[PDB]
RNA sequence: GCCUGACAGAAAACUUCUUAAAGGGACACAUUUCAAAAGAAAAAGGAAGCAUUCAGCAAUAACAGGUCUGUGAUGCCCUUAGACAUCUUGGGCCGCACGCGCGCUACAAUGGAGUUACUAGAGAGUCCGAGAUUGAAAUAGUUAAGGAAAACUCAAAAGAACGUACAUGACAGGGAUAAAUGAUUGGAAUUAUUUGUUUUGAACGAGGAAUUCCUUGUAAUAUCGAGUCAUUAACUCGAGAUGAAUACGUCC
């Protein structure tokens, strides 16, 4: 929607009022301890160094500016596919962008 | 003839 | 198996107590009268009948033990 | 732990719940008139407990 | 023969057209389709009105009645898919409006049960 | 005083019907014994 | 109308729906609003800024087709040619992060995840 | 006097009384009934005997049942059902004899209900009969 | 600690203070069929032959809370007693 | 039949007047096409059933209208009126002769050429005369009322150009050949 | 008490319709014809005359038919602490170059779309089925008596009536495909659970060889309840709503 200067500093609880409907309504719940134990990680490993990569089968995560710029791994059904995340692929799911089969052959 | 709202026969 | 240490007296109270202890073959919840997990109730005392003290009759996912 | 991590997924919707009064088959449970007994056991005991075949 | 007594004794369709300036137009007169079912809104600009009319009509026959069951009784069939027709509620403000207009007149009440016509409500229409 | 049993104001009687496959797996023809069995209500006032 | 030609034969509320982006509700709308008669026949000015400036013209924000937009702006501004090329460039933005619906897209399946096991037969 | 005409599970009890020749069934008179191809149907008692017959009797039919047309052949059932009892209870019987004689050689229906009735579904088809479509290969 | 929250009563339904008369006779045929299981496997070598589950208005009579038992005059004619003995045999 | 047309009506062949109820008895002068007895649990019942209701129970087939008596009898009805319009005669009378000129009088068997029972004869024509109402009013302007009206009147007394005619002498020549 | 016999709030009795117990009621007897007889057929009466109709149980003997993936029913084999036992996280049984079966919806004017009055039967309800009040465009969000139920909830659509509308036009029939955005259920909706609003507006013009079901409230047409269920029917089990034709026949 806004700028992305304007939108990476104010608070990501005013920035899901115009997020989508499901990922406006899937905040609205309580955060799960599985999610909240990543954006503990997330953090950890930007502040310390290109991010390192970290794994997690967290696919339901709603991409947030809280991980901007993180490197993520997501498991598919057998390793974890390496994302590098960019504004353009916002509040859609995390998991999204890690297919889980081999499309056609 | 007659004129109902299915036909209108005259 | 390890189960508490002050419960193994507490359970067999109740046996000899009454004569007859009675428990259910779900393994995921809780006894409701000693508020442990059926897993141990059975697991202990599956060695009982091996040393005779009760009979392992099995009726509607239930076990008894006399 | 041993059993700390053992059995730590919350099972409260129902379908492995849920589970035949006598046969413990997890499918079709009979759950109407709270009999929770499923089927082809159900048929064994309904003589027992009142049901009979009329039409 | 032919005797009269109250307003069973006339058709319910001439009836509503004849008893079609307190009912103001709200601001979704245009932007609203009658129920949820149907596909097009109404065509007739006065449809309110015939509306407003029917709405009171029931009341008049059905003592104790309430907004729920004047959406069941205004709906329609759900053939939007493929799959078979099903009954579906028709639209609750678009109904509610109406008896709440309606209030104001003096023609409906609220009672516990619902809503009822008045004295002068039941007057009116019988002229 | 009121009574009900499986075998005065005479309450409609409420049937309790279940119907179920014969099979015990899936072969076979399909076919349904309707289960049934009725619930009288006798009511008595004095 | 629109940089579109319509058939003169049908009337005006049925008329418009050849209009990329007006159908059959939002035909309905307009007409009422711009104040002319619905049962007469198609055969002006006024009809070709309200499909496009409908904001201050007492429409709905539901009644929308482009709710919320990117790039700014809160309009629908999709009553016009413009329906092609605003649903082109969301197509090629999931592209373009990869992400799965647009991966489907690419490949010209099944987007919203449906058994293209039998039905979708489109032999190639 | 009380009455009933029957079909598949309309019902329609009447009241025959001493009138002055009106006839009104819940609430509505018998000229305003909502299928209005069928005005004519519940009509038939009337003119098969004249309506002389009519013209002193009152009549309350309530319907509690069935559709639309199964309603419509209830009322001409009671209609008529009610001119014989009221000409039996209080009339000679020498003179519900003959007009029980044109009642029952015009409509047989019209004195007596129809036996027939709606069948129960059976496992494997769709309807009382009707089978599921079998497939060989 | 075990990360066990559930509980599974060990109750019968007949036992509801208030419940619906349709639920009623079906709770309690269930327990009929419960009960006369439950000394199938204990009362093998005595031949158990039927289960009375009579009602005294507010105490339960179970015949072969209480026990009571009658022995069979025709120990012949009961099919379950035989079935035992042929079982036995 | 609906307090319009009379009954005063012959038939021109002896061949149907026997299993024609038109008005032999009074049971078959009805007020109304809407009868609900039981005209098929006995052979040779269907004959009891006034003329006028069979032809209006034929006009229910094709799936989508399958037990809609109400539909079918509104079309029978205002379309008698056009055929007393196109005729000035009686539209029971008009009715009466179409089935005779339009009646099949031999047919084939499988080929051996056989004669049609008198009844059959009134069978097979209803259903002739009504297929070209019902294929001649789909996906066109004119309605269903008129489209069986006017195959009536041109089934007639002559015409060819009707339906029911056509196949009615398209059996006769073949059986002509099959004799 | 209100109004031009209707309606509203307390009452006092009756059982034809309602419910449900018992008995009665048809046995083809009564006539005619046909076959010394078992019996067959018509018409009248009768609420009911094909065993009156539809259903449940349903013998002797057999399949080397399906289920040991229903069980604390089990034989024998096999794995048995790095496991084929058990538990946790994620993925799948939903994947498409195609072929087959059971079905849903359409190819319309006997129709679609817009307004109105309507008419059922049979189920289900303990935190469960949810009346009433409101804000709203709908999905749905806030407060909520009654009901363990002939008590309260649980309510019809096919069809009809109303208009100078639609008029043979892939059109306003058809609603697949998608693009937006809003919530419901769930620890969790992405490979959309379900669903609302606007837009997108495809094949399908009555279907080749073959093949399935059906004889009376039957076929067919459209709908409702329940099973499954935290949420999801185009499935199954049932119920009523309207009510065709053709046969009372033969082994092709």
């Amino acid at each position: 929607g806004k700028s992305l200067e304007e939108i990476t500093a104010m608070p990501e609880a005013d920035f899901v009022k115009m997020l989508d409907a499901r990922a406006r309504r899937s905040y609205r719940r309580s955060p799960k301890l599985k999610h909240e134990r990543l954006v503990k990680k997330l953090l950890k490993i930007k502040k310390a160094t290109k991010p390192k990569l970290v794994k997690t089968h967290c696919r339901d995560k709603i991409i947030l500016p809280n991980m901007i710029g993180s490197v993520i791994g997501v498991y598919n059904g057998k390793s974890f596919t390496t994302v590098e995340i960019k504004p353009e692929m916002l509040g859609h799911y995390l998991g999204e962008f890690s297919i889980t089969y081999k499309p056609v052959t | 003839v007659k004129v109902d709202n299915h036909i209108w026969i005259y | 198996m390890r189960i508490a240490t002050k419960d193994i007296i507490a359970i067999y109270k109740q046996l000899f107590n009454d004569g007859c202890i009675v428990c259910h073959k779900d393994f995921v919840c809780l006894h409701p009268v000693f508020g442990i997990p059926n897993l141990q109730v059975f697991m202990l005392m599956k060695g009982l009948a091996t040393k005779k003290c009760v009979k392992e009759t099995c009726n509607w996912r239930c076990l008894y033990w006399t | 732990g041993s059993y700390s991590i053992y059995n730590a997924h919350p099972r409260n919707y129902g379908n492995g719940s849920r589970t035949c009064r006598k046969c413990g088959a997890r499918k079709g449970l009979i759950r109407k008139y709270g009999l929770d007994l499923c089927r082809r056991c159900f048929r064994e005991k309904a003589v027992e407990i009142g049901f009979q075949k009329l039409d | 023969m032919h005797h009269f007594s109250n307003i069973k004794d006339v058709v319910a369709i001439d009836f509503i057209k004849a008893y079609a300036g307190k009912l103001e137009i709200p601001e979704w007169v245009d932007t609203v389709k009658t129920g949820m079912c149907k596909e097009l809104a109404p065509l007739n600009p006065d449809w309110i009105y015939i509306r407003a009319a029917a709405i009171a009509r029931k009341v008049y026959l059905n003592n104790g009645i309430g907004v729920m069951a004047l959406r069941r009784a205004y709906g329609d069939q759900y053939n939007k898919h493929y799959n078979p027709s099903h009954r579906t509620l028709g639209s609750g403000k678009v109904n509610r409006y109406i008896l709440q207009q309606l209030e104001k007149m003096g023609i409906v009440a609220k009672i516990q049960s619902g809503r009822s016509l008045t004295k002068e409500g039941r007057k009116d229409m019988d002229k | 005083i009121t009574i009900t049993s499986t075998k005065p104001v005479r309450i409609p009687t409420k049937t309790l019907r279940i119907t179920t496959r014969k099979t015990p797996c899936g072969e076979g023809s399909k076919t349904w014994d309707h289960y049934q069995m009725r619930i009288y209500k006798r009511v008595l006032s004095m | 109308v629109c940089n579109t030609n319509l058939d003169g034969r049908r009337k005006v509320p049925y008329a418009l729906t050849g209009i990329k982006g007006c159908g059959r509700r939002y035909a309905y709308l307009v007409c009422k609003r711009a104040g002319i008669d619905v049962n007469k026949r198609a055969g002006i000015e006024k009809i070709v800024d309200i499909l496009n400036n409908p904001l201050n013209y007492k429409i709905p924000v539901w009644f929308l087709n482009r709710q919320k937009d990117n790039k700014d702006g809160k309009d629908s501004q999709l009553i016009a040619n413009a329906v092609e090329t605003r649903l082109r460039e969301d197509i090629e933005a999931l592209k373009k992060m990869r992400a799965h619906r647009g991966l489907r897209h690419y490949w010209g399946l099944r987007v919203r995840g449906q058994h293209t096991k039998t039905t979708g037969r489109r032999g190639r | 006097v009380q009455v009933f005409g029957k079909k598949k599970t309309a019902i329609a009890v009447c009241l025959c009384k001493e009138g002055k020749g009106m006839i009104r069934v819940n609430g509505v008179p018998l000229d305003l009934i909502n299928p209005p191809v069928l005005r004519i149907k519940v009509f038939e008692p009337l003119f098969i005997v004249g309506k002389e017959n009519y013209a002193k009797l009152d009549l309350k039919i309530r319907v509690t049942g069935g559709g639309q047309v199964a309603q419509a052949y209830a009322i001409r059932q009671a209609i008529a059902k009610a001119l014989i009892a009221y000409n039996q209870k209080f009339v000679d019987e020498t003179t519900k004899n003959e007009l029980k004689a044109k009642f029952l050689e015009y409509d047989r229906t019209l004195l007596v209900a129809d036996p027939r009735r709606c069948e129960a579904k059976k496992f494997g088809g769709p309807g009382a009969r009707a089978k599921y479509q079998k497939s060989y290969r | 600690m075990f990360c066990l929250t559930k509980t599974k009563a060990l109750n019968v339904d007949v036992l509801k203070t208030n419940i619906s008369r349709k639920h009623k006779f079906v709770a309690d045929g269930v327990f009929y069929a419960e009960l006369n299981e439950l000394l199938q496997r204990e009362l093998s070598a005595d031949g158990y032959s039927g289960v009375e589950v009579r009602k005294n208005g507010s105490k339960f009579q179970i015949i072969i809370i209480e026990l009571y038992v009658e022995k069979v005059l025709a120990r012949g004619l009961c099919p379950v007693s035989q079935a035992e003995s042929i079982k036995y045999k | 039949l609906f307090n319009k047309w009379s009954y005063d009506v012959t038939v021109s062949d002896i061949s149907l007047k026997e299993l024609l109820a038109i008005n032999s008895k009074l049971k078959y002068q009805v007020f109304l096409p809407h009868t609900a007895g039981r005209y098929q649990i006995k052979p040779f019942r269907k004959i009891q059933c006034p003329i006028v209701e069979r032809l209006v129970c034929c006009m229910m087939q094709h799936g989508k209208n399958s037990g809609k008596k109400l539909l079918a009898m509104r079309v029978v009805e205002e379309s008698f009126e056009i055929i007393h319009l196109l005729t000035e005669k009686n539209p029971i009378q008009v009715l009466v002769d179409a089935i005779i000129n339009a009646s099949p009088r031999e047919d084939s068997t499988r080929r051996q050429a056989v004669d049609v029972s008198p009844l059959r004869r009134i069978n097979q024509a209803l259903y002739l005369m009504t297929m070209g109402c019902r294929s001649a009013a789909f996906r066109n302007s004119k309605t269903l009322a008129e489209c069986l009206a006017d195959e009536i009147v041109n089934a007639s007394k002559s015409n060819t150009a009707s339906f029911a005619i056509k196949k009615k002498e398209d059996m006769e020549r073949v059986a002509k050949s099959n004799r």
